[PDB]
């Protein structure tokens, strides 16, 4: 479907996602005792799998029109809601 | 009309809500997920006397931000304090939230008097400005940022979740 | 339904509002060459449709007692969730 | 408690989101639309004096603020600059994000020493201050504001959107 | 399912809310002439309802653990969707 | 992960959302509540000199907020101002919307020359600290809170809702 276009593609993908549901020891879940921010989160490496990691560059290079588009439209500073309106919106269109 | 990305097989398609058929049926909000990657991936040339010229100053038009959930490591970072000539500060003082991107091997420092000429500093090309976990369309001081833009995926139903998978800065002159 | 109880009530109505999905000619949805704050709204006028019209002002009058008493509630400083809410508030009473 | 209403064949009914029968089907979140109406179109009077009397200052009840995404032409607007006695300011300062209201035929600017006894301003009559977008219950200084009401419509779906449809200023003294 | 653990357990529980259904006596619901901060809230009692009580206090206890740590992951300063989460999370698991 | 409890035949249960089923039914949005219980009736020592030793001083941890919507009253309250020994304050300033305990017996208010080595200060049990309807991770100078927990529920469906049932101060040095 998606086809890359970009000059050069990397293939690999080195991640840091938080993480929410962490086996949390005794104690390190209690924040005067938890890791700095700079310690709460998760790496690992998609080795190789070209034929997603090239084609989820692509995407993004063309969601950006359609996001800052609705940037300019909304009153707030800062958005959370975008996934939980795709949400709603998936819900509702099943009728 | 913002895409999402469907991962089935191993395999992405973009499909919007309008025809996320049941071959690909959503289970639970914790399989959405939001994912940002930086240009310089995509082959852009990040030299720091290269990099500036896709950064321009205008005033009208307010900042914004938005969040994001993922990320990749960033070969290439930047942090700025810039002046203008008469001692003043050109950009913005980052506010409460923002605290810089948490993984740069590298990290370029410029500091250095511009003719500034706006109130905010964006970027040429449309792409954001990515802080921790989140992502700005306006460089602040003093804050390390990597240039990258944001996607979003309904990620494949799984025992394992699909992250988790197989678990030093120079100073540059400016004028 | 919803009948008028108010003098000298206007029949037209000369709209404006932000359009979520844009224009995106060209270059324009870049912020950096985008208009100004000022540039981003779109207007019409629903001519001569005092049905309608006469209507949403009525509503408006009614729906203030409910909204400030809400508001009055809630802690948070601005509210962007009465809608959403509402579209929950629909399929949850749907089986 | 909100009333929500629906239209159908151009015509208006109040609904609880109880009531709605399936009829009045409701298919994506962008029918939904909130909508402030100028307070003007329902013949109360305009002028500054008349219009000052019915805002009054009160003290104890913290700010509130609400987000609608359409509204209507304004013939007049006003600009406060109201003072104490001693020179200090009355209202207070407006918080990043909120601008003015877009559209105005004429803008009244009210600037005076008459003494203000209390922390905010409000209305008497249960009204709001509609600013660019953002609709809020009290005066914030220097910012053009249109009094009006907020409503909430479910939209009927259609291939051309409902809201589509055929596309000077004066200095007074207060006291 | 729950057992009290703690080394004692308040059988009673005198609450405040605050109340945003209804309406308003006469012109209260206007912010000019309604009760300050301090008189929005109303009151009452379970009355001796132990076996109820004793179980809210012992959820509260376990609920803290997973909480905080969602809180360590999020970047908003101000959370004020979980339970809007959890009813979208309800729908989507037997829509 | 976060525990929900369910209320029927006036008995709890915790069942998070994948065990729900169609007889616990959740019917609308109002069902859904979040309380905020104090630790004074799980039986834990209230006097100041008791009070202070479970609770820290940090550094490099962000403070957080979150809402609860229901209370309970609180026999004892605390309020600090303490100072390192310089005379700078040590506790960050209350932000917009932080506001007192609505309901407290008696408030001790506690004032002195800490040796405070930290950027906040934290609950060393995990606990929060109740503000008004916001539960803080951290404190806030010059404002009345209470130590509590906070619990979610999903209340029964009845005419009349389940929190409708049945409708001074010491000064104390410190160091
Ligand atoms: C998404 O990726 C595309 C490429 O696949 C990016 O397009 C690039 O856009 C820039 C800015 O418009 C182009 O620069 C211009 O190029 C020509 C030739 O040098 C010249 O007329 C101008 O001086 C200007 O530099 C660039 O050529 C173009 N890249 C390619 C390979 O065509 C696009 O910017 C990406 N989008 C985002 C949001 O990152
Ligand atoms: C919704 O519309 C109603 C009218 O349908 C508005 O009622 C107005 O309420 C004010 C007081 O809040 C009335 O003022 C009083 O009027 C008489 C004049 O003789 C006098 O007794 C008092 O001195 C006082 O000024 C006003 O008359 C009344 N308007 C009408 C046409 O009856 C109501 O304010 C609107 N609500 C909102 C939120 O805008
Ligand atoms: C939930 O309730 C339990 C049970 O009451 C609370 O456990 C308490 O946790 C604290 C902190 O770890 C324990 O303190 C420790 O006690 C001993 C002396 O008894 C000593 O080794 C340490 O110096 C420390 O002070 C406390 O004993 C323990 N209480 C009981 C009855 O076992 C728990 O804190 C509660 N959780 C929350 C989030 O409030």
């Amino acid at each position: 479907a998606i086809v890359n276009a970009q000059p050069k593609c990397n293939p690999n993908l080195h991640y840091w996602t938080t993480q929410d549901e962490g086996a949390a020891i005794g104690l390190a879940w209690i924040p005067y005792f938890g890791p700095a921010a700079e310690g709460i989160y998760i790496e690992g490496l998609m080795h190789n799998q070209d034929g997603l990691i090239c084609g989820l560059r692509q995407l993004a290079n063309e969601t950006t029109q359609a996001l800052q588009l609705f940037l300019r439209a909304t009153t707030e500073l800062r958005t959370f809601s975008i996934l939980n309106r795709k949400a709603i919106d998936f819900l509702l269109q099943r009728w | 009309s913002i895409p999402l990305g469907v991962i089935h097989n191993s395999a992405l398609q973009v499909s919007d809500v309008d025809k996320l058929v049941c071959r690909d049926k959503l289970s639970s909000t914790n399989q959405l997920r939001s994912v940002g990657l930086n240009l310089e991936g995509n082959g852009v040339a990040t030299d720091v006397p290269s990099a500036t010229k896709r950064w321009g100053f205008r005033s009208g038009v307010p900042p914004k931000v938005v969040n994001y959930e993922a990320g990749e490591w960033a070969e290439n970072c930047y942090n700025l304090e810039i002046k203008k000539p008469d001692g003043s500060e050109c950009l913005p003082a980052a506010p409460d939230g923002i605290r810089g991107f948490p993984r740069c091997r590298y990290v370029h420092k410029v500091s250095g008097t511009g003719p500034c000429a706006g109130d905010f500093a964006f970027h040429k090309e449309g792409a954001f400005f990515l802080y921790d976990r989140l992502a700005s369309t306006v460089i602040y001081r003093g804050t390390t940022f990597a240039e990258g833009v944001v996607a979003f995926l309904i990620l494949p139903q799984a025992k394992k979740d699909f992250f988790s998978s197989h678990p030093t800065t120079i100073r540059y002159q400016a004028t």
